[PDB]
């Protein structure tokens, strides 16, 4: 039996952590909501 | 049980003591989270129980107690933040500017932030903090990394 405990508001952080990048990424999705690279 | 606002972890005590497999956000009543988190079972918020009512493998997206309730949309030009709960620390805001998903019914917003597999289901927010869609399903790159789809559910 799964079970649920509260993390937290949602709001946004001013001054947060910024980090990433932002790739172009050609997918494919399956009708098992799995996503793949197409190259 | 509990049905303030806000995010959520989902716990299991099947495996060895208790594992966090997954997040998920308490919206008007509604608790949403990812479909591979919970498989369609129902959960538990302190006495009370949460049922399933809505849910789609293939969007990979599950609602309890109601329909979707989350509508907001990123706008293919401002940074995002991830509002990341990952298993045993803290919740944390991770701001990024994401990238694009192209695929053959459309282009999609992507977040290129790695976590572990129980973060699934923490909610990517806009500058009003709006959830613009849920962080755990995407794909593993050439690096080994997880870039994940910013995923978002309909609002009828
Ligand atoms: O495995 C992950 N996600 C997932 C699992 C099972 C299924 C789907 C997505 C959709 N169809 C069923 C995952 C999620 C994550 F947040 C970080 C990850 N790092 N490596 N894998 C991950």
């Amino acid at each position: 039996d799964m079970y649920i405990e509260r993390a937290g508001d949602i709001t946004w952080e001013k001054d947060a952590e910024v980090t990433g990048n932002s790739p172009r990424l050609d997918v494919a999705l399956d009708e098992s909501g799995d996503f793949s690279l197409v190259e | 049980g509990e049905t303030t606002d806000g995010v959520y972890r989902v716990m299991t005590r099947r495996l060895l003591g208790s594992t966090q497999v997954g997040v998920g956000v308490m919206q008007e009543g509604v608790f949403h989270t990812m479909w591979h988190v919970t498989k369609g079972a129902a959960l538990r918020s302190g006495e009370g129980r949460l049922d399933p009512y809505w849910g789609d493998v293939k969007q990979d997206l599950v609602s309890y107690c109601g329909p979707w309730k989350l509508d907001a949309a990123w706008d293919g030009l401002s940074e995002v933040q991830l509002l990341a709960v990952p298993p045993g620390e803290r919740a944390k805001n991770i701001q990024t500017l994401p990238g694009i998903f192209k695929t053959k019914d459309g282009d999609i917003g992507a977040v290129a932030l790695d976590y572990p597999a129980g973060t699934s289901g923490s909610p990517i927010l806009d500058k009003c903090g709006r959830v613009i869609g849920l962080y755990g399903n995407g794909v593993v790159i050439k690096n080994g990394s997880y870039v994940s789809a910013i995923t978002q559910g309909k609002r009828e």
